[PDB]
């Protein structure tokens, strides 16, 4: 009984080219619950990266939110990496500023 | 109100490697009051709404002797459901605990909820009567039969029906200045020009609490159909965000109205794309 | 405050 997690990466607040913000990466829908979250920033580790508690949902899957301070620009490249058991190879989402 | 307490419990078998981790998640409404974990360096229950803070030494004493009887409570119990399934001893398997109590206006006792999974399926549930129980498989069968005999859904209705909604009471009181709150969604349409068509992008930002509805019409009707949506995420500040897309034909993005409801809302929001 | 777990 496993389930892959499902990945959103977005800013706290609209963004806005050279005003800092927060960028979250939102897992959900996976089991079982131990999970590795990593946040890149142009294709490197962001070194502090908070994580919330994990909770679970009426369907009994687990989520949790991981957020990292970001300034964004028209270039720099935002990702979230995600590794867990029901996954051979890690699952990355990139940040479009759109969504 | 209405207003609502639920905790969420879970172990996790790790043979070889140590003990299993137990966490434990407290919530009133959508916001995250209390938490414990068993892989902290000195675990104990703790504060995660600056509200809760206030709170003595007394009661996390308390919340952390309980939390710890619930721990290996847990750890027998995952022993147990080993003999259930006739599983080895060298694989890692869940149990998820899940309940809770929701108050009306008033607030009075409107309902209670208690409910178990093992390696995240239903295992055993408490009926809505608080008296009886749904076991979902034949080892949830062994469980209801030892549970019936001990009156263990009576000790967990008194709690479910008067403990657990004093003490919702008392956080909603203590939590007062935030808790009782309803932060009303800021909304917008985006546009995206594509085959000659246009994506429309309702958003929805900053409200409080999570439960939204955003819906696209056209002349009076729902698009239920060709209508993309994302889940209901966290801002992490406090609020949460959701929006919903639809494709429409270049030039006719003035046809189409997004539709919000939301409890901070008196009235629903009608909103379109503005040139 | 939560509840005691009862051993399944
Ligand atoms: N909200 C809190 O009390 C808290 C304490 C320690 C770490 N993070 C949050
Ligand atoms: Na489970
Ligand atoms: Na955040």
């Amino acid at each position: 009984i496993q389930k892959t997690p499902q990945i959103q990466v977005y800013s706290r607040h609209p963004p806005e080219n050279g005003k800092p913000n927060i960028l979250n990466c939102y897992v959900t829908q996976f089991h079982p619950p131990h999970i590795e979250i990593q946040m890149l920033k142009n294709g490197k580790k962001i070194p502090k990266v908070e994580m919330s508690d994990m909770s679970f949902s009426k369907d009994w899957s687990f989520y949790i939110l991981a957020h990292t301070e970001f300034t964004p620009t028209e270039t720099d490249t935002y990702a979230c990496r995600v590794k867990h058991a029901s996954m051979a190879e890690p699952k990355t989402v990139y940040w479009d500023r759109d969504m | 109100g209405s207003h609502s307490m639920r905790y969420f419990e879970t172990s996790v078998s790790r043979p070889g490697l140590g003990e299993p981790r137990f966490i434990i998640v407290g919530y009133v409404d959508d916001t995250q009051f209390v938490r414990f974990d068993s892989d902290a360096e000195t675990p104990r229950m703790e504060p995660r709404a600056p509200w809760m803070e206030q709170e003595g030494p007394e009661y996390w004493e308390r919340e952390t002797q309980r939390a710890k009887g619930n721990e290996q409570s847990f750890h027998v119990s995952l022993r147990t459901l080993l003999g259930y399934y006739n599983q080895s001893e060298s694989g890692s398997h869940t149990i998820q605990w899940m309940y809770g109590c929701k108050v009306g206006s008033d607030g009075r006792f409107l309902r209670g909820y208690l409910q178990y999974a093992y390696d995240g399926r239903d295992y055993i549930a408490l009926n809505e009567d608080l008296k009886t129980w749904t076991a979902a498989d034949v080892a949830a069968i062994i469980t209801r039969r030892k549970w019936e005999q001990a009156g263990a859904a009576e000790y967990y209705r008194a709690y479910l029906e008067a403990e657990c909604v004093e003490w919702l009471l008392r956080y909603l009181e203590l939590g007062k200045e935030t808790l009782l709150r309803t932060d009303p969604p800021k909304t917008h349409v985006t546009h995206h020009p594509g085959e000659g068509d246009v994506t429309l992008r309702c958003w929805a930002l900053g409200f409080y609490p999570a439960d939204i509805t955003l819906t696209w019409q056209l002349n009076g009707e729902e698009l239920t159909q060709d209508m993309e949506l994302v889940e209901t995420r966290p801002a992490g500040d406090g609020t949460f965000q959701k929006w919903a897309s639809v494709v429409v034909p270049l030039g006719k993005e003035q046809n189409y109205t997004c539709h919000v409801y939301h409890e901070g809302l008196p009235e629903p929001l009608t909103l379109r794309w503005e040139p | 405050v939560g509840i005691t777990n009862v051993d399944l």
